[PDB]
């Protein structure tokens, strides 16, 4: 999905 | 927090292309998406696209497809919304939206922020300014008003005593004639007894004409 | 690719009352991607529940959401004065997002009448070439309402337009205006102009008229 794409992003980003 | 300020109305002809900006504030504002959703007079919201301005890659709606341009400057902190191939269905307010921001950085799908909306009128009418003409009068209670008749494009902003009377005050909506222009009317109500006594003045402004009026409604 | 469809169209309810607003959906939404907007007139879309069921920052805890797959539901307690607008359920589980139609909720009050006025065309617009003759229904409940127009007690078609107000946010009531829109000849040749309003709360239709020349 496009709209899970951005929560990915946050993922490694801070994990 | 988050903040979504938007272009000015347009009026477009038909075939012609439009473009909208959406300039963001506050926040991140590379891995967060911005979405654009439409509304028609009197329809329901519409997605049209988004885009997540870290890439340029884009997601189109698939009906849209062919005529939507959704680019971000991140430069500036802005989106753009442009349309090709316009049509008279077109007509609509866009709103540029993004994604809820959540605890922490985590962030929600639905559009929690949004801008104040672009009236993009697609139409093929010649700017002109309204006529208007005086509702005269003829348990205590008198009404008068306006009609303001024959305008192109929406809107036209009407008050009463240059905005000092608004108890009772019913402005309607514009109804588009079949000749592209518009027209609405405003009434208000008043006692009967201060009919010979108060000067009732309508002020029309409409601001794509550049055209005030001030007509004085009198009883007959 | 889903089709989302609301229940009901419009929603008649009183401030105190139970509200209950469905979205169906033609197939299932993947991890409850199902969020409710508040829309009122002249603003933009308002978030109230994203996740299905997760509430907004800000929303008070009278909205609920439930339900998932193919059947979502929103859930109003107690119904306050500011809770009436437009609703609509908006799926992100596919990358082609789509909305509902809508569903309204207006406010449920005692039937109330219009006042019906009636306009003649001013003599700088007769003047112009062309009369417009106005009719007024001022505060009136519900809704429905029917006006018709009387040129020497004959019928008109495809010469007016009508136009209602918004909810008014004081007495609930609406308002209607008509214009009739006719030729300075056609105008002058007549004589009795008048105007029938049908409506609830009315023993029988009434008649406003005037006649040309007094």
């Amino acid at each position: 999905n496009w709209f899970d794409i951005t929560n990915w992003l946050w993922y490694i980003k801070k994990k | 927090q988050v903040q979504l300020v938007q272009s000015g109305a347009e009026v477009k002809k038909p075939g012609s292309s439009v473009k909208v900006s959406c300039k963001a504030s506050g926040g991140t504002f590379s891995s967060y998406a911005i979405s654009w959703v439409r509304q028609a007079p009197g329809q329901g919201l519409e997605w049209m696209g988004g885009i997540i301005p870290i890439f340029g890659t884009a997601n189109y709606a698939q009906k849209f497809q062919g005529r939507v341009t959704i680019t971000a400057d991140k430069s500036t902190s802005t989106a753009y919304m442009e349309l090709s191939s316009l049509r008279s269905e077109d007509t609509a307010v866009y709103y540029c939206a993004r994604e809820g921001e959540g605890w922490f950085g985590k962030p929600l799908r639905a559009f929690e922020f949004w801008g104040q909306g672009t009236v993009i009128t697609v139409s093929s009418a010649s700017t002109k300014g309204p006529s208007v003409f005086p509702l005269a009068p003829s348990g205590g209670t008198a009404a008068l008003g306006c009609l303001v008749k024959d305008y192109f494009p929406e809107p036209v902003t009407v008050s009463w005593n240059s905005g000092a009377l608004t108890s009772g005050v019913h402005t309607f909506p514009a109804v588009l004639q079949s000749s592209g222009l518009y027209s609405l009317s405003s009434v208000v109500t008043v006692p009967s007894s201060s009919l010979g006594t108060q000067t009732y003045i309508c002020n029309v402004n409409h601001k794509p004409s550049n055209t005030k009026v001030d007509k004085k409604v009198e009883p007959k | 690719e889903i089709v989302l469809t609301q229940s009901p169209g419009t929603l008649s309810l009183s401030p105190g009352e139970r509200a209950t607003l469905s979205c169906r959906a033609s197939q299932s939404v993947s991890s409850s991607y199902l969020a409710w907007y508040q829309q009122k007139p002249g603003q933009a879309p308002r978030l109230l529940i994203y996740g299905a069921s997760s509430r907004a920052t800000g929303i008070p805890d009278r909205f609920s959401g439930s339900g998932s797959g193919t059947d979502f539901t929103l859930t109003i307690s107690r119904l306050e004065p500011e809770d009436f607008a437009v609703y609509y359920c908006q799926q992100y589980g596919t990358s082609q997002s789509t909305f509902g139609q809508g569903t309204r909720l207006e406010i449920k009050r005692t039937v109330a009448a219009p006042s019906v006025f009636i306009f003649p065309p001013s003599d700088e617009q007769l003047k112009s070439g062309t009369a417009s003759v106005v009719c007024l229904l001022n505060n009136f409940y519900p809704r429905e309402a029917k006006v018709q127009w009387k040129v020497d007690n004959a019928l008109q078609s495809g010469n007016s337009q009508e136009s209602v107000t918004e909810q008014d946010s004081k007495d609930s009531t609406y308002s209607l205006s008509s214009t009739l829109t006719l030729s300075k000849a056609d105008y002058e040749k007549h004589k009795v102009y008048a105007c029938e309003v049908t409506h609830q709360g009315l023993s029988s239709p009434v008649t406003k008229s005037f006649n040309r020349g007094e």
